[PDB]
């Protein structure tokens, strides 16, 4: 169960090997801080 | 309180995952670290499909147990570190006013499907006015250890972030006797450019 391979092919292969169509996080209603690491 | 990652019954004080190498003495890297203004709030419905669903699921858990025990953590993991005597551990520490036996379940899912679970029972120790629960230098599953290798071995960080898009970790801590849910922490990752985090109350 190297279900971890499918993690890398989804982005790296990238849409030959089959995983579900996924919606990335910058596209959901999350607060703004969510992408602003602090310092 | 409303400022921290805590419920009426259970309070996370420490969390950290790490690699330490030996050699007469010892040296180690923090992949992550939290340590304990209101917390901001995330719409629980906005992450549901990044975690397992029908039946024994996040949606289910939330509706059920106290809605003050559900949090979302956003980590910026620090991957800049270097093979011989490498120990990959994770330690955490919780506080509670009351004396319990806690089951702590932690699920590594990818694409929302769980690929590995780890479960440990933890007992309390009386210190000052309350009780402490320490998970100590656990070890870290081979799965995760490999994940990190495959990650670090990528031309650019942003590709890493991109892969992380579908990697999450659900961590549920319940009371053994009363299956009451004490803490549920959702974890979603990015790689820092440099290690940091934002902690969110989950709401609906």
């Amino acid at each position: 169960e190297t279900d971890l391979e499918a993690l890398f092919n989804a982005v790296m292969n990238p849409k030959t090997a089959n995983v579900p169509q996924t919606v990335p996080m910058r596209l959901r209603k999350l607060p703004d801080s969510f992408f602003k690491p602090p310092e | 309180s409303m400022r921290s990652i805590a419920s009426s019954k259970l309070w996370m004080l420490e969390f950290s995952a790490f690699l330490e190498r030996q050699q007469d003495p010892d040296t180690y890297n923090k992949h992550l670290f939290v340590h304990i203004p209101y917390l901001e709030t995330v719409d629980i419905r906005q992450i549901y499909d990044k975690f397992p669903e029908k039946k024994g699921g996040l949606k289910e858990l939330f509706e059920r147990g106290p809605s003050n025990a559900f949090f979302l953590v956003k980590f910026w993991a620090d991957l800049n570190t270097n093979e011989g005597s490498a120990f990959y551990g994770v330690s955490s520490q919780y506080e509670s006013p009351e004396n319990m036996i806690i089951t702590c379940s932690t699920k590594v899912c990818s694409f929302g499907k769980q690929v590995v679970e780890k479960v440990e029972t933890e007992y309390a120790r009386y210190e000052n006015g309350h009780y402490l629960y320490r998970i100590h230098r656990s070890p870290l599953c081979e799965y995760m250890i490999n994940f990190i290798h495959k990650l670090k071995h990528l031309p650019e960080k942003y590709m890493m972030n991109s892969v992380l898009e579908n990697f999450t970790i659900l961590q549920v801590v319940t009371n053994r006797d009363t299956q009451e849910t004490l803490l549920c922490i959702a974890y979603v990752f990015e790689v820092s450019a440099s290690a940091q985090h934002h902690i969110y109350r989950l709401v609906k």
